[PDB]
């Protein structure tokens, strides 16, 4: 199969900007290259075919160029509706193959996450389960790290993380981190701490609770 | 009607059941008749003969050094295939990448006489036009000869469109080959240069 | 207007087959090809195969001959069938039209269906356990942990939808064949705990709907 590479998977820009998304094939593909747009809601549409032809309905701010192995999709002036993921695709030879995608994101002033930690509910404990939940909300940029500690000691097993896609209204991101333990193991310790590392602070943002100070 | 010029002529015969066993003999007879009107020789007209179905079998290669009479005999003995499909795309691919992988006689003209009586499934045509364009780039003229009502007319017109000299001959049946033979030999001979 | 839409089964047990019908309008299946493309959750696109106007087909060999695409021109329907799905066949499946015009070597995926989500799993329908998240012992952030359900999706609202500006509901993660997600809400301190804040979790597959009031913790 021919391998298609989109070097940047995440591309930041400001509305009004000229944006360029690059794509390269593992071998000459003779301009047999198409570009697609997948919006945050999942809808996919064809934008450019045979390297540079615009599909019906597509506005002129989109253009495509290239030859050989290197291709580019340019958005002359970025509009809000263009925040989406873009994929290139070759048809030099079957099977058709797609690049890994380039998701556009909107730039905004850096913002530290609002961190909150929650002990397991009494209801959940009643079933022998114990999840400790930590929310890291409305931060920017998206890169962030969460560390858990039980009685001062870092804990890596039993942790599941989830990230939201960029918020359309305020351009921030949020993340959830949940540490699940059995009720006995949970009841076997006292301090539970959630630490967030993000560029907005050079010290971790820490949130904790003691199973017994309640 | 006799062609004494520098030419590499490749005969591509449709091996599908669109031609019956007896109609295929008439097609082979046309090939032999054509050879009789060409100065068969490595220095003048070289010939090749391929029967194509889903895949193909080469009976004579341009470089085969054999008497013209033995070449006519081989042609007369080509086996009837009667396949469900005769892929024009695959045989043009074979012609482009195997027969003309290298151009041994740039002083001769090259012609692919595509004798067609059927229509391949669309999926087999995916690279069709790219094969025809590749042949044009190596200066291999493609002459489609449609035979019968199942001949792929779409492909015949597409070939003519790719290059000005790719003229088509559309026949109602193999019975017309004999009637149009001298006319075809004449058109092919004129596409070739005279020896010095 | 050219349209395509998939009707899928939603769920497939490991080793069973996947059947999807793509119904199209605005063009004739005799003059166009129809392709199938899939996207595993959180991943890119994979081209699976297509069917030409004449019914001949092309398949991606990575599918190991498991795929069949057939159609009924008069009913404007195209049928995908795939043998023995495994967990890694979980994905959203799209039917997409292409010109299938070899004369112009034009095969662009020009109009896409919205797609149908397929989950391959042996899990039984299981309602979520919903737990209220109150702070341990300005604004206050509260949450609800929605754990152990199957299959996706659940809908989470706060105060029956009255609260929405400070709400963050997270994508679900598959733990042990079961899904889990959390939802948080940030509201002014003047409104909680003096007034009620409730999360509402509906899970259509289970026909279940539960409300959980967030209460200060019953600590002794």
């Amino acid at each position: 199969d021919i391998q298609m590479t989109q070097s940047p998977s995440s591309l930041s820009a400001s509305l009004g900007d000229r944006v360029t998304i690059s794509c390269s094939a593992s071998q000459d593909i003779n301009k047999y290259l198409n570009w697609y747009q997948q919006k945050p809601d999942g809808a996919v549409k064809l934008l450019i075919f045979y390297t540079s032809s615009l599909h019906s309905g597509v506005p002129s701010r989109f253009s495509g160029s290239g030859s050989g192995t290197d291709y580019s999709l340019t958005i002359s002036n970025l509009e809000p509706e263009d925040i989406a993921t873009y994929y290139c695709q070759q048809y030099e030879k079957l099977p058709w193959t797609f690049g890994g995608g380039t998701k556009l994101e909107v730039k905004r002033a850096d913002a530290a996450p609002t961190v909150s930690i929650f002990p397991p509910s009494s209801e959940q404990l009643t079933s022998g389960g114990a999840s400790v939940v930590c929310f890291l909300n409305n931060f920017y940029p998206k890169d962030i790290n969460v560390k858990w500690k039980i009685d001062g000691s870092e804990r890596q097993n039993g942790v599941l993380n989830s990230w939201t896609d960029q918020d359309s209204k305020d351009s921030t991101y949020s993340m959830s981190s949940t540490l699940t333990l059995t009720k006995d193991e949970y009841e076997r310790h006292n301090s539970y701490t959630c630490e967030a590392t993000h560029k907005t602070s050079t010290s971790p943002i820490v949130k904790s609770f003691n199973r017994n100070e309640c | 009607m006799y062609c004494s010029r520098l030419l590499d002529l490749v005969f591509l015969l449709d091996g599908s059941s669109r031609l019956s066993e007896a109609e295929f003999e008439v097609l082979k007879a046309f090939v032999v008749d054509m050879m009789e009107r060409l100065r068969v020789s490595q220095k003048w007209v070289r010939v090749a003969v391929v029967e194509y179905h889903d895949g193909s079998h080469a009976y004579i290669g341009l470089k085969d050094r054999k008497r013209p009479s033995e070449l006519r005999r081989i042609a007369s003995q080509v086996k009837y295939a009667g396949s469900q499909v005769a892929s024009t795309s695959e045989v043009l691919k074979y012609t482009l990448f195997q027969i003309f992988s290298k151009i041994d006689r740039p002083e001769a003209s090259r012609i692919a006489l595509l004798l067609m009586a059927s229509q391949e499934p669309q999926r087999m045509s995916r690279n069709f036009v790219r094969y025809v364009q590749g042949l044009k780039k190596k200066k291999v003229i493609v002459i489609p000869v449609g035979i019968g009502p199942h001949a792929n007319l779409k492909q015949i017109r597409l070939i003519e469109k790719q290059a000005p000299e790719n003229k088509a001959f559309v026949l109602s049946s193999v019975d017309e080959l004999e009637q149009q033979r001298d006319e075809i030999v004449s058109y092919l001979c004129d596409l070739a240069p005279e020896a010095p | 207007q050219v349209q395509l839409k998939e009707s899928g089964p939603g769920l497939v047990a490991p080793s069973q087959s996947l059947s999807i019908t793509c119904t199209v309008s605005g063009f004739s299946l005799t003059d166009y090809g129809v392709d199938w493309v899939r996207q595993p959750p959180g991943k890119g696109l994979e081209w699976l195969g297509m069917i030409w106007g004449d019914g001949s087909t092309d398949y991606n060999s990575a599918l190991k001959s498991r795929l069949s695409i057939t159609k009924d021109n008069s009913k404007s329907q195209v049928f995908l069938k795939m043998n023995s799905l495994q967990t890694d066949d979980t994905a959203r499946y799209y039917c997409v039209r292409d010109p299938a015009d070899y004369g112009n070597y034009d095969y662009a995926l020009d109009y896409w269906g919205q797609g149908t989500s397929v989950t391959v799993s042996s899990a039984k329908t299981t309602p979520p356990s919903v737990y209220p998240l109150a702070p341990g012992s300005s604004m206050v952030t509260l949450g609800c942990l929605v754990k152990g359900y199957f299959p996706e999706p659940v809908t989470v609202t706060w105060n029956s939808g009255s609260l929405s500006s400070g709400v963050h509901t997270f994508p679900a993660v598959l733990q042990s064949d079961l899904y889990t997600l959390s939802s948080s809400v940030t509201v002014p301190s003047s409104t909680w705990p003096s007034e009620t804040v409730t999360c509402n979790v509906a899970h259509p597959a289970s026909s279940t709907k539960v409300d959980k009031k967030i209460v200060p913790r019953d600590c002794g």
